[PDB]
């Protein structure tokens, strides 16, 4: 299950 | 520690740190910026979130490697000690983020876009605490994640369109909470499906660029639905 | 800071930190192990080198990003200030590694395999200092790299076969020093070619597993020769 | 120009 990657602006 | 640096310089250095893939530095610059006491713009909120997501994401990945080794060894004290060290560090980062949200980002956030963003963060960082928690501690931490996500959901459904990317990412992450933390896979599947379908029906209202933003997150909902069904 | 932890526990935790991709932790565990005062085995030397290569490799990559941004801006003070902060951190890591080699890894290293390994490290970390140095400082730092690499080369040519992987990696890195630092591309090309050819002629002596180890590094020499010619 | 990667034990 993946959450929002959220690692790049 | 960043008290002597100008707010605008902290923001500029957080953007440089992102480009340099220096996420610990990025998070420290954005903590300094929050501690100036002013509200954050949309772009500044994203810098804060990106910085801490990368820091805690590396900690979580390391904790999972160590936890797996520790579980295999239970089928000297060093693996447990080192897993505990990484775990404590991860908990410290989550507590720092939660403390920024509580002092005082959430209480000053009046617009739906900011308030939902911060409450989604609060749910996420309690969720990361829940991933490493064991026992009754886990129960209260789980409820704190749930309560933050639920308040964000309630605001998002009243104040934002179903394609809004924050609303979509909130629903995605709350569905992961249900599936992975709360042992509620059916609630996870129902939320992801309803969110996807209601967004699909609103895509006709969007520009080409907004369409791209919303469909990207919808694909993540679909990817989870494919894994879960 | 690691003085209260057993040597064997530091080594075990360095291996766990590698598996978790926690290279700062790995380097701190291996610094603690070196500071116990005992010589390092082959495997322990590799753990020390891997840890610091990853730490300084991330610093170097960030310094290059920031230096490029700074150079474009020279075609506020924040880019220079932050490049300087990363640069100082990188220099501190290189100084730490050099200090371990000087107190007292090199002086206790009598076998060719250990002494060459440590002198190659000394050349590498002076080379990383040279990459960020400006002016006359750069001259003396460059000469310190050169002198370390040259002593390692002299020992390696007397004491190791031309296919030995340490001898090959030393020659590879000294050739990069000549090309990138010393402004001696012809010396770089001649060293890489001679090293490759003398290794090729010795491959017949090797087992299948040693053949794989040596040919891997030979391909790196060839890759540089292809880029340089 | 590449030096020894040296990032994996
Ligand atoms: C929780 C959250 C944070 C940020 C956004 S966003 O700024 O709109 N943006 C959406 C696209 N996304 C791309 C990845 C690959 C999912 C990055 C963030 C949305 C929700
Ligand atoms: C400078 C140096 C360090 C270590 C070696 S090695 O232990 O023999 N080993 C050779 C293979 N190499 C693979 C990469 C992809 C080059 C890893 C290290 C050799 C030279
Ligand atoms: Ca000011
Ligand atoms: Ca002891």
């Amino acid at each position: 299950a993946g959450s929002i990657p959220g690692r790049r602006s | 520690a960043m008290g002597s640096m100008e707010r605008a310089s902290l923001i500029q250095k957080a953007k440089l740190a992102e480009q340099a893939e220096r996420y610990e530095d990025m998070a420290a610059f954005m903590k300094g910026a929050v501690e100036k006491g002013e509200e954050l713009s949309c772009e500044e909120r994203n810098l804060l979130s990106v910085a801490y997501k990368n820091v805690v994401g590396g900690q979580r990945a390391a904790w999972r490697v160590l936890s797996s080794i520790e579980q295999k060894s239970n089928e000297g004290p060093e693996v447990r000690e080192y897993r505990e060290k990484v775990e404590t560090e991860l908990q410290g980062v989550c507590d720092t983020v939660l403390g920024l949200l509580d002092s005082h980002l959430i209480k000053e956030a009046g617009d739906a876009e900011s308030r939902v963003f911060y409450l989604k963060m609060k749910g996420d960082y309690y969720r990361y605490l829940a991933e490493v928690a064991t026992g009754d501690d886990k129960k209260r931490i789980i409820d704190s994640a749930r309560s933050a996500y639920q308040e964000a959901m309630d605001i998002s459904k009243k104040e934002m369109p179903p394609t809004n990317p924050i609303r979509l990412g909130l629903a995605l992450n709350f569905s992961v909470f249900h599936y992975e933390i709360a042992n509620s896979p059916e609630e996870a599947i129902s939320l992801a499906k309803t969110t996807f379908d209601e967004a699909m029906a609103d895509l006709h209202t969007l520009s080409e660029d907004s369409y791209k933003d919303s469909t990207l997150i919808m694909q993540l909902l679909r990817d989870n639905l494919t894994l879960w069904t």
